[PDB]
């Protein structure tokens, strides 16, 4: 927000931010440049750094759907020595909010899991346990 | 002050003691029972000034009065209990230990452990003060020992029991008490006898240890101690059992590696395979197999062993040949072999003699097939120097190589009688070094008659004496002594003080190496030899005669003989070399012998200065520690050329087969510095060769088996080399420089092929780390420091041991080294 | 000379080439506080025996906590006058970084003179300047006033009959090591306001100027009630300013009234 | 047997060295002249204007030396140097011309040690500790006899306890027992308090903690007395507010120092806490801290003992009876008893009578009682 | 007896040492050369041929090459007896001599003392088979950390990615640090322990640097095993709220993550993350693209307790016979650290009984005491 007055180091970050702003909003066409920014704390960011001559076209990364999870796991399995029997779509269904690289990590863990015994096939349930009383 | 409870307890105890003046009702049995109850309370309680004691001081005398007062009966020992406890705390050195213990035999329940400790001490010191008499009072000492030892073995104090037995001279007592739990503890303790006070009297320690080992059927280490005790008959007896094929083959492997020659024929099971194992026929194949594993069969140019890029007379030509031979040990240089062979053949000049042919012999060391074949197809013809090169190459190939076939012996006996003096010398040297340490009699009978060298040179006499010394290797062969005597008769007034005269003393010492009390007869022969001689080589006789001793009576004798100033310092040189040849085992003693040798070099004559570095090498052979390397470089850059020569070669030796980067860098810097010194450059080249021995695969070492076994042939060769280098200027920088080939024959590896049953190269993960001196420490000490799991084909190091793994296999030996077998019988995965 | 007459801090000449030393170069109303301090300071000084039967030590350190202008001055004056023992004063930041390295040596000479003038009263006003609470950086790793504090504590502990009077405006900042046993131990606070105290301080600090009679300094003290200490000194100085402005050296009640009005 | 080995070789040393060295000394020459020659040759090796700072060491004979002007220059060392004293950050000596490393000299360190080690042997000894025999014996077992008799543990197998907590109400002789341990033990005790490690800024606290631990390990195998830590951390909270997050980091660094990945020397930790239930459950982990000791309020007999030991250096009067003070069956720590004694003495002094009185001790009781 | 003999002989040794010192006389005072001789004339001559300064080369402009050098004096130089022009590198430490400034010797990169001694090249004294109660966890760790290194052709044949990143978590004290030490000792690769506290410094700029130099050091080394401890200290929840002043730690954590896996390969570095509160860990770091095989240490079962008991009983002076499974039964819900402390208590009880045997009775007493406290 650039107005918080906590302590030092803050103000240094604000000069660096303002230098960024200058570098593309000043008396300079800056024609031969292409800035692409990447952030995760979407909400908390400088209102001026924000956009409209600075960071426009703010593409958004959503949570992958079932299809997206199926596609990502397929992509990571392309080089995997998968046997000719896969429920990729149903594994995507099992994902249940498995958005991030977790798909890649799971394909790797499945490789290691099969490698326990030296195999090339998908159990499809040891795959969930790689994924990761009372009633039931 | 005191607490009221305390003061009351004392008051009662005294009042009891004063009323004790005779035996009556409560007085004798119940009052003394009260006293023993308080004694039991005191032992059970803390070592915190027990209340009953430290206040009943006159009461000790009063209890003594009551003891001599009451008539004999149920009393006289039940009160002796109290009297002996008050003794332990105050008095009664032996009287109580005797009578009170005659009462209430053992069963020290109401006394704790300090009581047992001090009774043990008193009994041991009573035996010490009792000379060879008092048999009537010694039988009670035997009963005391019987009482005490089993309780000690039970509790935890096996070290204290071992003490008791050593200072009571009861070596053959515990044989009836040792247990399946404590056998390792007691055997380790017995092995740890660097004082070995009984040993000069007799090897009683080894006797009892061997008895225990044969009782518990631990044949490998039983045989190790059998070799330690110099009795080939005892070694054969231990080996005889052969109850297990696996252990039989394992102990055959140890016998072969140590080079001890077994004696039998087609008369027992596994005779052929045991014979091959001992003969070491498979050593070359196994070595080549390990080399293939992580293949290292790449010949390297002298400069490549060096790094000359970082920046040709006979001298540097032969130096480079020596470096190549050192670095490429039994690797079959082949193409580079032929290249360097042609090079030095063209450079045949002055000393471009058989030396390089013997070098080829080293490159083909232990390569009976390849070495013999290559030399046969390309060698011989004219140039009697080249024919002697063939002879010495055969000798090197057969060095430490046992086989009924006599590829070296036959040839060298055939050409022994040739008139050519130098070629005959080379032939005899090859014959000696081909079977150095074999100790048989055929070559001795063939050589001793031709000892007489009036028709030949004194160097030939000396080298023939060294050949016989290699063969005898401490046997004290009377024939060797006699032939040495006729050599002395043939001796001349001046030939002694010219050069090489030390060889005959060297051979005599080889024949009578570290024998023991026979050193007395050795000195007797030393006085018998009243030649017009400046002693010195007589001192060498005595030195090389006595060796392997951890005590310092001979050490102080030698130190003082050298200390008397010689304003003829070669005498002091041999004296210091003998100090080294006595101190070679115990680590602290070796370290501090190096400290003393540094003192000698700093506050010594130039003679002693030239002498010290050789002794430093003796102490630290193949053990390049930073401090010793610093010192050796320090006194290798010395102004005196002889000092520099001794120090540079000593540094090469301490770096022998280690390839340490720091050592090599220092070596090349020193070579750069000595750019204008031809002999120094030669010696530095040989120093790099030593640093790179077999590319760091073969390491000569006197010690062996976790610093337990003495390498007789290795010590023989090393002492020959170091005696030769005592005077580097004349002995080596001249005609003779093949004592390095003698050392080569003395070479040996450091390696851990786990060739399992039927020599199957079963691999296994082994955790290797610097030794920790397991003795005394807590529990089962982690002998491995810096665990470096590196499969089976490892090389260990100068002082690191292995622990294998959790339970994968069961090794046949706990001292893993060389050829080993791993029973594939884990108790449970 | 072999540094025969050179402490390791002095100027010395060095040759240009082949550096070499040569030709060494040379260099009212405060009754309760008055009492409390009088006992705590003199009783140990006058009658050391009063602790032998007690089997305890003589108290050897007091610390005053005063307002800015009130206290720390009149009591020091009273102690100096009514106590025959030497009254040395090192008041103010007499060890501030103004002079480092030699600050420790000045502490050495202070201890030397304190020992020589035994018993001695080492008055030290406003230790806060030199005596700030031991915290932040350094903590003994710094060669600054923190190092000086460490040296002072080491030297202190031991005093036999010398006495030390620390003083500060604020108790908030303090050093645990210094306040620990064997060092400055007792404390006492000061009350800022008092009519008699204000009037007497007024007279004392108006002493060094040409005052005129027919003037009620009592009235002036009363009419400056909400007044601190050094505030009174400022009042007097501005009264002198108004006296000059009137163009006459007859410092008058008119001038004091105007100065008090301007001050308040 | 081991005794035999050591005795044999030791006699060997005495004989070898003494006899040979004395022979050479009897022929003293050939030593002093060489020594003087060598010393003057070292002096000849340039000793002009010279100093150096060691940034680091490459290897034997080669290292980087920086000067105040930043003269970082790399130089080949001169073997004349003492060697092995070349710790990075050491003050080296450099030739004016070639900047040859020829000497090193610091002889001055951060006075942190002199600040945190004051009165290593305070006036309070175990005699001055009246009572608490069980706690005294347990702390001795934990601390001293491991150091004064490093034989029993070595022969039996275990290593001694590392951290020992002493927990109890506000004032039960915790610092007193720490002081007595310091005085009785030859090791360089270290006093530490919980109100100084709370530094103004991030990393400062953990930095000084690590430096304190390293100092403890280096200068002496001794005790480190960590006073109240409940003002620090108090377990690992949700870690929301920055100050408490940093303090939690400081405790985690403390925990690593107490038992970390690498190792730990022969430095024992002694904690003193007013309240223990609130401390980090993980910090007291039995692997790290063991022998937590109750330090409760003294009972009636302990109060008698404490009064007696406090007043040993107090000539009590014939009429003064130290039983009306034991009468009070309420909170009276050792500090409370000391305060009572001091107040009685001071009031007697004020009322001018050289001898203390029962009424004076009574009034001291009322005026020392807080509640 | 024996003790008095010791005291006598050590007295003899002390006398001998002081006699040597006084007789001969060796000391240093200020600087020294105790090792005899040390003459270094040739060393002086080559020092003159050397004693060069060093700086950081910047760019080799032309294809005779133009090296650019920066320190208290800028320079543009090139050429030397040295070869491998700029060792195919620019930002090295050049090490150039004076006197026309064209002769060079490459040098490694400068690194701050913190990381220099954090290298922790020492080998902790622990080995496998000394671990009980976490056989499954140690199996997982062994697999992940060794199969990629030990005979890993089998690990590549399957066409499976090599896992990289493991986070050990569990109750406070379960043998996690013990297993980390064991892996460190057994492994043969550039091992680097890391302490979280050393990454917290005075205001922004310090942690990010030291992290970046650490990472480039690991990359330069052939293959690295990094061993972060105190991850709970370093890196937390990204939320600011009042941490707007405390954002320094969050910044350092962000740079850490970027080096772990950003817009560049991270390299053959395997990361171990020690912790005991695996919930406040930041989601970005906990992303399984950086911590693949999180391992959980739980309280040992009866068999694990017994195995740890015998492991600690490895020490000597213990009873001839103990019944460890009952020992474990008597101590349920007990950490392996508590087993260690029970063995310690048994030893201390033996000492406080003046007994050189640690009996099952001693073990029972120790168990009772620890349970009661
Ligand atoms: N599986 C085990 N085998 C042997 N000892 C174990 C085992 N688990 C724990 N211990 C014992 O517990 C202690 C190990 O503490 P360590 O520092 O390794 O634990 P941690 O899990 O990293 O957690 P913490 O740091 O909270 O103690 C040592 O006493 C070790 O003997
Ligand atoms: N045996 C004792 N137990 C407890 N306190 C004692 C003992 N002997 C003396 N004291 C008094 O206790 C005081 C110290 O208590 P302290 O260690 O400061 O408690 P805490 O550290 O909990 O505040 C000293 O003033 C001392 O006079
Ligand atoms: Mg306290
Ligand atoms: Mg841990």
């Amino acid at each position: 927000k650039r107005f918080d007055s906590e302590k030092a180091g803050d103000r240094e970050v604000q000069r660096t931010m303002l230098e960024l702003l200058n570098q593309l909003d000043g008396f300079q066409p800056n024609t031969q440049v292409k800035v692409i920014a990447a952030t995760n704390r979407v909400d908390i960011l400088d209102p001026a750094l924000l956009r409209s001559g600075r960071l426009d076209r703010k593409i958004e990364f959503p949570m992958p759907n079932e299809e997206a999870r199926a596609r990502i796991m397929q992509i990571h399995s392309r080089k995997m020595n998968v046997s000719p029997d896969v429920n990729y779509e149903e594994l995507a269904r099992c994902t249940d909010d498995f958005n991030g690289a977790q798909c890649k990590a799971v394909c790797v863990e499945a490789g290691m899991i099969a490698l326990r015994r030296g195999a090339t096939e998908l159990t499809h349930e040891d795959y969930m346990e790689g994924i990761l009383q009372y009633y039931a | 002050e005191l607490s009221e409870e305390d003061k009351q307890l004392q008051d009662e105890l005294e009042m009891l003691v004063e009323r004790l003046g005779e035996k009556d009702t409560s007085l004798y049995r119940p009052a003394l029972e009260e006293l023993r109850r308080q004694i039991r309370s005191s032992t059970t309680s803390m070592t915190s000034v027990p209340k009953p004691l430290k206040f009943l001081r006159p009461h000790y005398g009063k209890l003594k009065e009551i003891y001599e007062n009451m008539a004999p009966g149920e009393n006289k020992r039940f009160a002796a209990d109290i009297i002996s406890v008050l003794a332990m705390t105050m008095s009664g050195e032996r009287e109580c230990l005797k009578y009170r213990l005659v009462g209430s035999q053992e069963e020290l329940a109401s006394w704790g452990h300090e009581y047992v400790r001090h009774l043990a001490g008193e009994v041991a010191k009573e035996w010490q003060e009792l000379d060879d008499a008092e048999k009537v009072q010694r039988e009670p000492l035997l009963t005391l020992v019987k009482e005490i030892v089993p309780y000690n073995m039970a509790h935890n104090a096996e070290h204290e029991a071992c003490d008791l037995l050593m200072e009571i001279e009861q070596v053959d007592m515990l044989e009836k008490d040792i247990d399946e739990n404590a056998y390792a503890k007691v055997c380790l303790y017995l092995t740890s006898c660097v004082n070995y006070v009984p040993e000069p009297e007799n090897s009683a320690l080894l006797r009892c240890a061997l008895g225990v080992f044969r009782k518990f059927s631990r044949f490998p280490e039983a045989l190790r101690l059998a070799l330690m005790l110099n009795d080939m008959e005892l070694v054969e007896d231990i080996f005889t059992s052969c109850k297990d094929v696996v252990v039989q083959k394992q102990m055959a492997f140890m016998l072969g590696r140590h080079g001890v020659f077994l004696e039998l024929s087609e008369d027992v099971e596994e005779y052929e395979d045991l014979t091959e194992i001992m003969s070491n026929v498979q050593l070359n194949s196994n070595f080549l197999a390990l080399a293939r594993e992580l293949d290292i069969m790449e010949p390297k140019v002298p400069d490549d062993i060096y790094k000359t890029h970082l920046e040709d007379s006979a001298r540097m030509n032969l130096a480079s040949s020596f470096v190549n031979g050192f670095v490429n040990a039994a690797f079959g240089q082949d193409k580079l072999l032929t290249d360097d062979g042609n090079k030095w053949l063209y450079k045949n000049k002055d000393h471009g003699m058989l030396s390089a042919a013997a070098s080829l012999g080293m490159i083909l060391l232990w390569d009976v097939d390849g070495g013999l074949t290559q030399i046969d197809k390309y060698l011989y013809s004219s140039e009697d120097y080249i024919k002697s090169g063939a002879l010495l190459a055969c000798g090197i190939v057969n060095s430490g190589v046992r086989n009924e076939c006599d590829p070296a012996l036959a040839l060298l006996s055939d050409y022994v009688l040739h008139n050519s003096n130098t070629m005959r010398l080379g032939s005899i040297f090859g014959l000696g070094l081909a079977y150095a340490g074999s100790n048989r009699e055929d070559v001795l009978t063939l050589l001793l008659p031709v000892m007489g060298d009036s028709k030949s040179s004194m160097e030939v006499a000396g080298v023939t004496a060294l050949a016989c010394g290699m063969i005898a290797v401490g046997s004290c062969n009377g024939d060797v002594t006699s032939t040495i005597l006729q050599t002395i008769m043939e001796k001349s007034e001046t030939e002694l003080k010219d050069t090489y005269a030390r060889w005959l003393p060297l051979g005599l010492g080889l024949n009578h190496l570290g024998k023991g009390e026979a050193i007395e007869a050795i000195l007797a022969a030393l006085e018998v030899v009243s030649e017009p001689f400046r002693s010195f080589a007589n001192t060498l006789v005595d030195v090389c005669a006595y060796a392997g001793s951890g005590n310092v009576l001979k050490v102080q004798q030698l130190l003082h003989i050298c200390s008397e100033h010689f304003d003829m310092g070669a005498h002091q040189g041999v004296a210091v070399l003998g100090i080294a040849l006595i101190a070679m085992g115990e680590e602290i003693g070796a370290e501090m012998a190096l400290r003393t040798f540094g003192h000698l070099l700093r506050y010594g004559e130039p003679t002693l200065r030239r002498a010290v570095p050789l002794a430093l090498a003796l102490i630290s052979v193949s053990n390049p520690r930073l401090n010793i390397l610093d010192t050796l470089s320090k006194f290798s850059h010395d102004a005196d050329p002889e000092v520099s020569y001794n120090s540079i070669f000593a540094m090469g030796m301490v770096g022998s087969g280690t390839n340490n980067a720091r050592l090599a860098a220092m070596l090349r810097q020193l070579a750069q510095y000595h750019a204008k010194d031809p002999n120094n450059l030669f010696m530095v080249r040989l120093a790099q060769g030593l640093t790179h021995l077999g590319k760091g695969t073969l390491t000569l070492c006197p010690y062996h088996s976790d610093r337990q076994l003495m390498s007789q042939v290795a010590v023989a060769g090393l002492l020959t080399v170091l005696v030769s280098f005592l005077d580097v200027r004349n002995i080596i920088l001249g005609k003779s420089h093949y004592v390095l080939y003698g050392l080569v024959a003395a070479m040996q590896p450091r390696m851990l092929v786990t060739f399992d049953e039927e020599l199957r190269p079963l691999p296994v993960s082994v955790r290797v780390g610097q030794a920790v001196d397991v003795v005394g420490q807590a529990g089962k000490p982690k002998t491995i420091t810096g665990f470096q799991t590196h499969t089976t084909p490892v090389l260990l190091a100068h002082g690191e041991r292995a622990e294998l793994a959790t339970e994968e296999f069961l090794p046949v030996t706990p001292i893993l080294e060389g050829f080993v077998i791993l029973r594939k019988n884990p108790n449970y995965d | 000379i072999d540094i025969n007459d050179v402490t390791p801090n002095c100027r010395v000449a060095l040759r240009n080439d082949s550096y070499t030393l040569h030709k060494i170069l040379p260099n009212g109303g405060l009754d309760k506080q008055i009492k409390e301090i009088k006992e705590v300071i003199e009783l140990p000084v006058k009658h050391p025996e009063l602790f032998e039967a007690l089997g305890i030590a003589q108290p050897k350190g007091v610390l005053l906590y005063g307002p800015p202008g009130t206290g720390k001055t009149l009591l020091a004056r009273a102690v100096a006058h009514h106590t025959d023992c030497t009254f040395i004063r090192v008041s103010g930041s007499e060890l501030v970084q103004k002079f480092i390295g030699e600050g420790a040596r000045m502490v050495r000479e202070l201890f030397v003179m304190a020992r020589e003038h035994a018993p001695s009263i080492i008055f030290m006003d406003e230790i806060d300047s030199i005596g700030s609470s031991r915290l932040e950086g350094g903590s003994g790793g710094d060669s600054e006033v923190q190092r000086t504090m460490l040296e002072l504590l080491n030297q202190l502990d031991a005093t036999k009959n010398i006495k030390v009077i620390m003083a500060t405006n604020r108790i908030d900042i303090l050093d645990s090591a210094l306040l620990r046993p064997g060092r400055i131990d007792r404390k006492i606070e000061f009350p800022p306001p008092n009519e008699e105290a204000r009037l007497d301080i007024l007279k004392i600090h108006s002493r060094k100027m040409n005052l005129t009679r027919g003037i009620n300094l009592r009235k002036i003290a009363e009419l400056m009630p909400g007044a601190s200490g050094a505030e009174v000194k400022g009042v007097c100085t501005e009264a002198g300013m108004y006296a000059l402005r009137e163009r006459r050296v007859h410092v008058t009640q008119e001038d004091f009234e105007m100065a008090v009005a301007k001050v308040m | 047997r081991l005794k035999l080995l050591k005795l044999e070789r030791i006699k060997d040393y005495l004989l070898m060295e003494e006899e040979f060295i004395r022979n050479q000394e009897q022929m003293k020459p050939l030593e002093e002249k060489q020594e003087e020659e060598r010393s003057k040759v070292d002096d000849l090796r340039g000793t002009p204007m010279s100093v150096g700072t060691l940034e680091e060491i490459i290897d034997d004979n080669h290292a980087i030396v920086s000067t105040s002007v930043g003269s970082e220059h790399y130089v080949s060392i001169l073997s004349f140097v003492d060697k092995d004293l070349l710790e990075p950050g050491c003050s080296v000596l450099l030739n004016h011309k070639v900047h040859a490393v020829i000497g090193v000299l610091m002889d001055d360190t951060d006075p942190l040690v002199t600040v945190m080690k004051v009165e290593k042997a305070p006036q309070e000894t175990y005699a001055d500790i009246g009572g608490l025999d069980n706690q005294i014996q347990e702390i001795k077992e934990s601390v001293e006899l491991p150091l004064t008799h490093p034989e029993y543990y070595e022969e039996m197998g275990i290593k001694p306890p590392k951290g020992v907590i002493l927990y109890g109400p506000p004032g039960t002789g915790k610092t007193l027992l720490a002081k007595a341990v310091a005085n009785q033990t030859s090791a360089t005790f270290l006093r530490v308090v919980g109100s100084e490690l709370i530094q103004k800024y991030l990393g400062d606290g953990p930095k000084l903690v690590r430096e304190l631990f390293r100092v403890a390990e280096e200068h002496a195998p001794s005790i480190v007395f960590i006073d109240e830590i409940d003002a620090i951390g108090t377990k690992r909270y949700d870690s929301n507010s920055g100050g408490e997050r940093e303090i939690q980091r400081t405790m985690l660094e403390l925990l690593n120092q107490l038992d970390g990945f690498d190792s730990r020397g022969d430095v024992k930790v002694i904690m003193a806490t007013n309240r223990i239930e609130t401390l980090d459950p993980a910090l007291i982990r039995p692997g790290r801290i063991d022998r937590k000791i109750e330090f409760p309020l003294p009972d009636e007999k302990t109060k008698k003992r404490i009064f007696q030991i406090h007043t040993s250096r107090m000539t009590l009067a014939d009429d003064v009876t130290l039983d009306d003070l034991i009468m009070a069956k309420d909170d009276l720590s050792g500090a409370d008893i000391k305060a009572i004694c001091t107040e009685a003495g001071l009031m007697a002094l004020r009322e001018r009578r050289m001898k203390v009185t029962n009424e004076d001790f009574k009034k001291s009781k009322e005026n020392v009682l807080y509640k | 007896t024996y003790s008095r003999q010791i005291k006598q002989v050590e007295d003899d040794i002390q006398q001998l040492l002081k006699k040597i010192n006084e007789l001969t006389g060796i000391k240093e005072s200020d600087t020294g050369l105790a090792p005899p001789a040390l003459w270094d004339l040739a060393a002086d001559k080559q020092t003159l041929q050397s004693e060069q300064p060093l700086q950081v080369a910047r760019c080799t402009k032309i294809i005779k090459y133009i090296i650019n050098v920066k320190q208290f004096a800028k320079f543009v130089v090139d050429l030397s007896d040295q070869v491998a022009p700029t060792d195919i590198e620019e930002g090295m430490r050049v090490g150039v001599d004076r006197n026309k400034y064209q002769i060079h010797i490459p040098l490694p990169p400068k690194i701050d003392p913190t990381v220099t001694m954090m290298q922790v090249e020492e080998k902790p004294d622990v080995t496998y088979s000394d671990v009980g109660g976490c056989k499954e966890q140690i199996e997982k760790l062994r697999e992940v950390v060794e199969t990629p290194l030990l005979h890993p052709e089998r690990f590549v044949n399957l066409g499976i990615e090599p896992p990289k990143g493991v986070l050990l978590f569990g109750p406070p004290g379960t043998g996690k640090t013990l297993c980390a030490r064991a892996v460190a000792n057994r492994t043969d690769a550039c091992f680097i322990r890391v302490i979280g506290s050393e990454l917290v410094q005075k205001y922004v700029g310090e942690g990010a640097r030291m992290v970046r130099e650490l990472f480039e050091m690991a990359r330069t080394k052939k293959a690295c095993l990094i061993f972060f401890d105190e991850i709970d200290a370093i890196g937390g929840a990204r939320f600011d709220d009042g941490a707007g002043g405390d954002n320094e730690v969050q910044r350092t954590m962000l740079e850490l993550i970027n080096q772990l896996d950003g817009f560049d390969p991270r390299g053959n570095i395997k990361v171990l993350m020690a912790t005991n509160r695996p919930d406040t860990l930041d989601p970005a770091l906990m992303r399984p693209g950086r911590l693949d095989r999180k391992i959980e240490f739980s309280l040992p079962d009866l068999e694990g307790r017994t195995h740890i008991f015998k492991i600690h009983a490895r020490s000597m002076s213990v009873e001839r016979d103990i019944r460890f499974e009952l020992l474990a039964r008597l101590c349920p819900n007990s950490t392996g650290a508590e087993i260690r402390s029970v063995c310690t208590e048994a030893g201390m009880f033996a000492i406080r009984a003046r007994r050189k045997i640690a009996t099952e009775k001693d073990f029972l007493e120790a168990v009772n005491k620890v349970i009661k406290s």
